């Protein structure tokens, strides 16, 4: 469960720090 | 409940002990909860969101989400104290083998035999939807996109692609990984954080102003139709053998899992229905239609890998839940042992997960998603209403039992969970009576020529 939890935080900010990243760059 | 022959609770602990005798147990409050998001947010929140906003609650869908969510809520406390009193390997079969017993645990089983098979094929075919939605921008062959009407198409090929896929998955039994499920775990959920922060930018209030165009009685016939994606919290019991301290994180697991997929899912439907029209949201990948319409191309390209990459662990937890069902059955001998070698002169118990997967795989690819919702549903919601009487009854016989969690009030929630859920049993179609009642009677007939030849007979 310890380093579960960094895990799950990590690729949760790189998917919404690279989502925000294209809905920036859009219509 | 009638011919009881109850399974003591002390049997369970040493099927679920000497099964985890082997196994590490090392998981937490925070690997459960990602075990029960993880086979919560699907096909319900990613695809049934369009046609339930659609054809029958509108904006309104939110109130559903609120209705169907308080149902899940009650009945997941119900749950949670079961996980806390009888912390085995086990789900509602398990609970009612040792509270009501054989003949009510012989029903619900046979039920959710079929249950997690349908609602197999249902993931499937939402899967299908976003798979497909995800190829456009290519096409598969038209006749080959979904179940078989009068006009289009004939089989869902993409559905029965998938399902054959994670059957031959589970055939191979990959050792699953605790580190490995948080990370699909947190795709599924960014994604919906993702549609939710960009999505609210774009919302126009004034596809809110028709807030119940169908009235209240659109908003119950749809809140047994999202009621659907509310199902997975059972799947934290699974890990059971793995948890140092099962009494206490089980539970937790279990409603932590339930209020953060609750939330999500009032807020989805909140921003869906603000961005597109309630009437142009009857679509097979909605959440990432609404990326679209909204001229958030490139969005809505995550989105769709991200409900590719996570309603198929709902599928690969569903027809699992399902095979170890099997496994426990025919174990609790009301169904025949099969067998087979694991190595060249060592043979074991054996289900055909090849036969299970392939039958799962044909409903999947004739049967429309509304059908194979609406089917689950009606199991589901009996199941749900067995467990919440359960504990009233585990409550009065076996008073005197440890627990470390149990339900806040001790008759009133448990009876809110049994009316919330009988009240959205009358919402559903009367011809999903038809295959549900005709499955029971076909299981209460084998459970009179065979079920009384088990290991408890004596
Ligand atoms: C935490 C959340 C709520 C905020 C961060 C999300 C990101 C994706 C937000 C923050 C600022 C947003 C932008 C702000 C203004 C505009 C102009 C208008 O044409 C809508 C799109 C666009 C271009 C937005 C796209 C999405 C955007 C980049
Ligand atoms: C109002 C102005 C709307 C302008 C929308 C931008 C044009 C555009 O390319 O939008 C992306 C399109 O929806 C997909 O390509
Ligand atoms: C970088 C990638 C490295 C990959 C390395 C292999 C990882 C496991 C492989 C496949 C997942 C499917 C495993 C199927 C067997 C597990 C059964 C299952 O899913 O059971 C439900 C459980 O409760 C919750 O998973
Ligand atoms: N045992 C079950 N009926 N499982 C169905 C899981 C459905 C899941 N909540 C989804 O929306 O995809």
């Amino acid at each position: 469960m310890l380093g579960n939890m960094n895990v799950f935080m990590a690729v949760l900010g790189i998917i919404l720090f690279s989502g925000f990243l294209a809905a920036y760059f859009s219509h | 409940m009638n011919l009881f022959r109850k399974k003591p609770i002390q049997l369970l602990m040493k099927e679920s002990g000497a099964k985890g005798a082997s196994l590490r147990k090392e998981l937490g409050a925070f690997d459960l909860t990602m075990l029960g998001i993880g086979a919560i947010i699907g096909t319900g929140i990613f695809v049934l969101t369009g046609v339930a906003a659609a054809e029958h609650a509108g904006p309104a869908l939110v109130l559903s989400f609120i209705l169907s969510g308080l149902a899940c809520v009650f009945a997941a406390l119900c749950y949670a104290e079961f996980a806390s009193t009888v912390p085995v390997s086990g789900s509602a079969y398990t609970y009612s083998y040792a509270t009501f017993g054989e003949l009510i645990a012989w029903i619900l089983g046979w039920d959710l035999i079929l249950e997690y098979g349908v609602a197999s094929s249902a993931v499937a075919v939402g899967w299908s939807g976003y798979f497909q939605g995800l190829l456009s921008g290519e096409l598969p062959k038209a006749l080959t996109s979904a179940y078989d009407p009068a006009k289009g198409t004939f089989i869902d090929l993409p559905a029965i692609i998938i399902v054959l896929f994670i059957t031959f998955l589970l055939n191979l039994g990959a050792k699953k990984s605790a580190r490995f499920n948080a990370v699909i775990v947190a795709i599924k959920v960014a994604v919906v954080l993702l549609f939710l922060a960009v999505g609210v930018w774009y919302v126009k209030p004034e596809n809110w102003t028709p807030f119940m165009p169908y009235g209240f009685s659109g908003v119950a016939t749809g809140a047994a139709t999202v009621f659907f994606a509310y199902i997975g919290f059972d799947a934290v019991s699974t890990a059971a053998e793995e948890v140092r301290n099962p009494q206490r994180d089980m539970p937790i697991g279990i409603i932590v899992s339930l209020l953060v997929c609750t939330l999500l899912y009032i807020a989805v439907s909140l921003v869906l229905t603000g961005i597109v029209p309630y009437e142009q949201l009857n679509v097979k990948n909605p959440v990432a239609f609404a990326l679209n319409y909204i001229h958030q191309d490139w969005v809505a390209g995550f989105i769709s890998l991200g409900a590719i990459a996570g309603i198929t662990t709902v599928l690969l937890v569903s027809m699992y839940g399902q095979t170890r069902l099997f496994y426990a059955i025919s174990r609790d001998g009301l169904l025949p042992k099969v067998f087979a070698r694991i190595s060249p002169t060592r043979q074991v118990p054996y289900v055909n997960t090849w036969l299970t997967g392939a039958a799962v795989a044909v409903f999947a690819g004739i049967i429309p998603l509304n059908k194979l919702a609406e089917l689950t549903n009606i199991g589901t919601l009996f199941a749900f209403i067995t467990v919440s009487i359960g504990v009233l009854v585990l409550r009065k016989t076996q008073p005197d039992l440890k627990r470390a969690f149990r339900v806040p009030f001790v008759p009133v929630v448990p009876i809110l969970a049994v009316l919330f859920c009988g009240y959205l049993v009358l919402q559903l179609p009367a011809m999903t009576w038809i295959g549900f009642v005709s499955w029971l009677l076909i299981g209460l007939v084998i459970y009179f020529i065979y079920g009384r030849k088990h290991s408890e007979l004596n």
